[PDB]
RNA sequence: AGCUAAAUAUUGGCGAGAGACCGAUAGCGAACAAGUAGAGUGAUCGAAAGAUGAAAAGAACUUUGAAAAGAGAGUUAAAUA
RNA sequence: GCAGAUCUUGGUGGAAGUAGCAUUCAAAUGAGAACUUUGAAGACUGAAGUGGGGAAAGGUUCCAUGUGAACAGCAGUUGGACAUGGGUUAGUCGAUCCUAAGAGAUAGGGAAGCUCCGUAUGAAAGUUGCACGAUUUUUCGUGCCUAUCGAAAGGGAAUCCGGUUAAUAUUCCGGAACCAGAAGGUGGAAUCACGGCAACGUAAAUGAAGUUGGAGACGUCGGCGGGAGCCCUGGGAAGAGUUCUCUUUUCUUUUUAACAAACCACACCCUGAAAUCGGUUUAUCCGGAGCUAGGGUAUGGUGUUUGGAAGAGUUCAGCGGCUGAAUCCGGUGCGCUCUCGACGGCCCUUGAAAAUCCAACGGAAGGUUUUCACAUCUGGUCGUACUCCUCCAAGGUGCCUCUAGUUGAUAGAACAAUGUAGAUAAGGGAAGUCGGCAAAAU
RNA sequence: CCCACUGUCCCUAUCUACUAUCUA
RNA sequence: CAGAAGAAUCAUCGAAUCUUUGAACGCACUGCGCCUUUGGGUUCUACCAAAGGCAUGCCUGUUUGAGUGUCAUU
C-alpha cells in the first residue's frame, strides 16, 4: 500500500481549532460564539493535545470536528446572514433620505425561531427540566436591572412575564419545596415532575452594571432562555390545564400588582394553609409572596407595596405580621409580629417555628441552609503508631503511580474543616 | 527471537495474556530449551539442570498449552 | 543509517547534547563563539571611540 | 436598423406506391455472411459465396474396414435430388 | 449477335510425375513404427552452450485428455493444429509517489479560419495561506507569510527459511520476522534531566512563530586493506567403486536464512611541545594551523557468542509412515565473483532535480509534559502462466572432459562418367599462359 | 637477375568423400 | 433438444432500467483526489463501504468584496 502521511487521521482528525471551525463555517468569531450559545457546543481538550495539533504545542482550543460538521448545515445560520443583508438595506434607506422605506425593511426584519434548536438540544421534556436551573437564574437577574444600549426593553419586559408565569406555576402547583435566605439573594428549590429546580433571586436595589461584562454575550443567553421558558411555560400551563399565556391585567401591573396581575384563568404543601399573613412596607414582598402563596397562605400586603391587597392593615383576620421594622407604632393584637427569618425558616424544616424567638426586637437564630447536607464528621449547627505508619509510608513508597495522593486533598481540606468548625463550638460555649 | 536468561521473567512473560503457547525441547546436550510464542517475539529459554527444568514445568500455568519435543 | 530509518532513533541517539549539536561540528561551535565574542567586543570598542 | 407564410430545392432522415429496369461475371462493393473474411504501421484498400425435396422423411439395419468409407438395404414420384 | 483486343472473370490442359525437396539393437504402444516411448550402444553442442533466466513482442502458444479432417516441400500413434477442461493468489517483489531534459492546458495576444504564439507573462494566480480575539455599536477586526504530463533501468518505509502443483510461489501451506499509521491503557521518567576538562555519553529530559543546517545527492581511473561466496586442498565420516598383487587408494556428499540479542577496530578530544626530524604507504604524506608517545571519544566495515535451529534440509542404514546415526576439524591464494573501508591520481565540464526524513538557532504558552518500555489493530488497487536486448558460466592441457541438452534436418540403395573439394606421383623444372595464377619450397 | 621449389607444363595417372544417378 | 404448462424468440408502446467510454465534464489514461451525508463489523479517535456531488465559456439574478475611480456627510 502507500505510506500513511503523518497525523491525517486520529485526534489530528477529530478534533479541529477554533480558527480552522471558523474558516470552515465561513463565520465570524461573534457568530460563531452566537450559534455556539444557541447550540450545545463547548470546547474539548484531548489527552495528547501536541498530536491533536499537528506536532505544535501553542495553546488552542479544540472542538470536534463532527460538532463543527453539524453547523454547516443550520438553518440559523442563513437568517444571520439574512440579518446582514437587511440591515445594509436599512443603511441604504436611511443614507438615500428614505424614511418610510426604512421603517418597512424595519417591519420584515429577518427573525429565526428556536423550535428545532430546543428539540434538538433537549429531546425530552424532562432534560428540559434539568437543565433549566440556569436560565431561570438569569431570567429573575435580569427581569430587575435596568434597561441599557445593549439590551432591549422588550427583553426585559418578556422576562419579567415568563419570571412570573412561572412563579404562578409553582404557587398554583405546590411545587415549591423549599427556600433559603443567602447575601447572594433568595434561593429557591422546587420539584416538577421528579426533577429539582434551584434558582437564585437578588434584592431588588438599585445597582450598578459592573461595566466590565459583554453584554452581547448576555443578549444570546437571554435570547435562548427566553425561548426555552417559553416552551417550557407552555407544557407547564398545559399540564396544569390553563390557558397559556395568562391574560395581562395592563391597570394592575400599571399600579405594579406584581403576580396579581396576572390572572391564571382555566382553559407539607399546607404548610401555612389556615393562615393569613400579613406585609408591612419592610419586607421582601417579591419573595415573602411567592413562598407563602406557593405553600396555602393567605396574603395581604401595604398598599404602597403594590396594588390588588386583599387584606387592609386594620383587618383583623390576620395571624402573623411580618415586619422587619424595629419599631412599630400602631402594634395590633391578635396579628403577632414575628421577623421575615421565621417564615423561611419554617419553609426549610417543613415546621411551624418559634413565634415568641422570632418576635419584633428579639435576637435572630442562626439561618440554616438546607442545600447543606450532614457531612461524615462535620460539625452540624443544629504499639498501635508503629502499625499505623507502616501502613501509610507503603503506598508512598511502593506503590507505582501513588494514586493515594488524593488523601492529601480529600481528607486534609474536610479534616480542616471539621476541625475549625468543630472547635467552634469549644470557643462559643468559652464566650458563653 | 529473542533468547532469555531470566527464569522469573520468563514466568511472569508466561502469566501474561500475550503468551499463547510454550514448546519444550530436549538436545542431546541434556539441555532444556523452553520456547514461549508472544504477539511478536519467540521468546527463549536455556537450562541445564534437570531438577530446576521440572520445577519450572509444574511452576508454569495450568491454563498454557505446553507441549513435549516436537 | 538511512534517511526514513533515522526517525525510529531517539531524540538523545542523533544530537549531541552541546549548543548547536547535530548541526555544526565542536570545532566550528568553538570557533564560532570565539568569533562572536571577538566580533562584539570589536563593536563595543569601535562604539566607545565613536561615542 | 429589423421581421415575415405560400409558390421553390431535396442522392440525407421517417414511411409509402410503382416501373417497356437488372436477373447472381447482371443489379449497390454486399440477394448468402457485406464494409464481412482478408491486407496494410497508418491513412485506407476490400472480395468470393443464391437453388436437395411437397415434407428430413438427412439413408434404420446387416456386413467388410483401425477409421474415413465401401457393398447390400431403406426413405422418396425420383437418390440420373 | 464476338475467335482475337499482351481483353475481363472463372475453369482446365501439354510441359510432368519432370525441375526439384549419425545412426544401430531389443522391448512397449498401435490397424499400421526410417520418424513415437523405454532400455542399451555410438555420436553432437563443450559454460562464448543446441544451457538456464528475464525485456520487448505475441496472446493461452503454459498443463492434462481426446482426434489424425486442413499443417507436415516425407510421414506419424504427430505439430506452436483442432476439441474440451485446468492453470497466474503478495502490507514487504514491481507499478502506484517524486522529479529530469522537454512537453503542455491556464493568463494574455494573434488569425477570415481550421487554429497559432505564449508557460509567473504587467493575472485580484492562497483547495480552510496561517495565527490572534472574554463577541466586534451580536453587519470581522488586528498581525504575519506570500495546472498537468514526462523514468515498469534515476530517487524510495518494510521478509526470510522449509515445504507444496499435472501447470503458480520471496504470493500458497508451516514456522519465524519486519515497516508504516492510529488511538487509549499500564509501568517508568522530568517539574522545561544529569554526568565528563574535553571530544561526548544515557531509558526518558516540552519548544509556537520565525530563521537555518543535513540526509536524499552525485565524475572517472589506479593500487592497497576487509569480508562473503565460488574455485583448490589436508584430514574425519558415509556410501559406491577398483582391487591375483600394489594402491590407509578412486569417485560423490558433508547446510544454517531474514531477523533479534549481548561483546569485538580511520576522524576527533585531553596531557604533551617536537628537527639529531620523526611516524609511515605497494604507491612520501603529515606535523608550532601542534609530530612521535600516552589516555580517551565516536563512527563497527566486520568478527565472537547465541537465539532463529533442528523440530528443518541432505546423506547413509533399516523397520512398517516410523526408528537409528552423521551432517566434523582445518589449511589456505597476485585465484574468480560481489561488496565495504582507507588512500593516490586524472579532472574541469569541480561533477541532476524533487518527493521524503532528521537536526539546529529561536523563546510564544504553561497537574503537566515524556523522542523510555509493554500490550492492542489494520494494511486497498494493478502486474504475476508461458515463449524470447540482457543475466548467470566447471575442470585439464586450440583440443579433451564433467554438469546439462539433443541424436533431429524426407529416407533407402548403388558407388561408371560428370562436377566440386582434398591428397600423392617417376624424369625434367615454369619449357605452360599475355604471366610462378594456385600449390610445394621458406 | 640468380638460387631453391613445385602436376603450371611435357602428360597425365591413382585414391577418398561429397555431388551426380535410381528407389519410396 | 431439454424443460415449463393470460402463453408468446407476439404485436403495440405513453411508464422504467440503461455497464465502460465518447461533444465527455473532479484529475489522469494500470490509476490518483477532494466535498456532503448515511451505514457495517470479534467491534468503533481506526478501517471499510454506500449514496449525492466537484469541467469550461457565457447570460440573468443573488451574496460577499476591492479601488491614492466619482462624490456626499457640522
Amino acid at each position: 500500500a502507500r505510506v500513511k502521511q503523518k497525523g491525517k487521521a486520529g485526534a489530528a482528525r477529530i478534533y479541529i481549532t477554533r480558527n480552522q471551525a471558523l474558516k470552515k463555517l465561513q463565520l465570524t468569531l461573534a457568530d460563531f460564539r452566537r450559534i455556539c450559545i444557541l447550540k450545545g457546543v463547548y470546547p474539548r481538550e484531548p489527552k495528547n493535545k501536541k498530536k491533536a495539533n499537528k506536532g505544535s504545542t501553542a495553546p488552542v482550543t479544540f472542538y470536534y470536528t463532527k460538532d463543527i460538521q453539524y453547523l454547516l448545515h443550520e438553518p440559523i445560520v442563513q437568517k444571520f446572514r439574512e440579518y446582514k443583508v437587511f440591515a445594509r438595506k436599512l443603511s441604504k434607506a436611511l443614507g438615500k433620505g428614505e424614511l418610510e422605506t426604512a421603517k418597512r425593511l424595519e417591519a420584515r426584519k429577518p427573525t429565526y425561531s428556536l423550535d428545532h434548536i430546543i428539540k434538538e438540544r433537549y429531546p425530552t421534556f424532562h432534560d428540559a427540566l434539568k437543565d433549566i436551573d440556569d436560565a431561570l437564574s438569569m431570567l429573575f437577574l435580569f427581569s430587575t436591572m435596568p434597561v441599557t444600549d445593549k439590551i432591549g426593553a422588550a427583553t426585559v419586559a418578556n422576562c419579567e412575564r415568563l419570571c412570573a408565569e412561572f412563579q404562578h406555576y409553582v404557587i398554583r402547583s405546590n411545587s415549591l419545596r423549599k427556600a433559603f435566605l443567602s447575601i447572594k439573594g433568595i434561593y429557591y428549590q422546587a420539584e416538577i415532575f421528579g426533577e429539582q429546580i434551584t434558582w437564585i433571586v437578588p434584592y431588588k436595589f438599585a445597582q450598578s452594571v459592573p461595566t466590565d461584562v459583554d453584554f452581547r454575550i448576555m443578549h444570546t443567553f437571554l435570547e435562548f432562555y427566553q425561548a426555552l421558558m417559553g416552551f417550557v411555560n407552555f407544557k407547564l400551563y398545559n399540564t396544569l390545564g390553563l390557558r397559556y399565556p395568562p391574560k395581562i391585567d395592563v391597570a394592575k401591573s400599571e399600579s405594579a400588582a406584581g403576580l396579581a396581575a396576572y390572572e391564571l384563568e382555566e382553559s407539607n404543601t399546607s404548610l401555612f394553609s389556615n393562615f393569613t399573613f400579613f406585609l408591612s412596607r419592610e419586607v421582601p414582598r417579591f419573595s415573602l409572596e411567592f413562598v407563602i402563596r406557593a405553600f396555602g397562605g393567605k396574603v395581604g400586603w401595604d398598599p404602597i407595596l403594590g396594588s390588588g391587597s386583599p387584606f387592609s392593615e386594620s383587618d383583623p383576620v390576620i395571624t402573623h405580621h411580618i415586619c422587619d421594622r424595629p419599631h412599630i407604632s400602631q402594634k395590633y393584637e391578635g396579628r403577632i409580629y414575628i421577623q421575615p427569618q421565621w417564615v423561611y425558616d419554617s419553609i426549610n424544616k417543613g415546621i411551624l417555628e418559634r413565634t415568641d424567638l422570632y418576635a419584633c426586637g428579639a435576637t435572630l437564630p442562626p439561618h440554616l441552609s438546607p442545600f447543606v447536607k450532614v457531612g461524615e464528621n462535620d460539625y452540624d449547627p443544629e504499639a498501635e503508631e508503629k502499625e499505623e505508619k507502616e501502613a501509610k509510608e507503603l503506598s508512598k513508597m511502593m506503590m507505582s503511580n501513588k494514586q493515594r495522593k488524593l488523601y492529601s486533598k480529600l481528607k486534609n481540606e474536610n479534616s480542616k474543616n471539621e476541625n475549625y468548625n468543630n472547635a467552634l463550638r469549644n470557643r462559643k460555649r468559652d464566650i458563653e | 527471537p529473542r533468547q532469555i536468561s531470566d527464569i522469573k521473567q520468563f514466568l511472569e512473560i508466561a502469566r501474561r495474556k500475550d503468551a499463547t503457547s510454550a514448546r519444550i525441547k530436549k538436545n542431546t546436550n541434556k539441555d532444556v530449551k523452553f520456547k514461549l510464542r508472544c504477539s511478536k517475539y519467540l521468546y527463549t529459554l536455556v537450562v541445564a539442570d534437570a531438577k530446576k527444568a521440572e520445577k519450572l514445568r509444574q511452576s508454569l500455568p495450568p491454563d498454557l498449552t505446553v507441549t513435549e519435543v516436537g | 543509517l538511512r534517511p526514513r530509518e533515522f526517525a525510529r532513533l531517539s531524540h538523545n541517539k542523533k544530537t549531541v547534547q552541546r549548543a548547536y549539536g547535530g548541526c555544526l561540528s565542536a570545532n566550528a561551535v568553538k570557533d564560532r563563539i570565539v568569533r562572536a565574542f571577538l566580533i562584539e567586543e570589536q563593536k563595543i570598542v569601535k562604539q566607545k571611540l565613536k561615542q
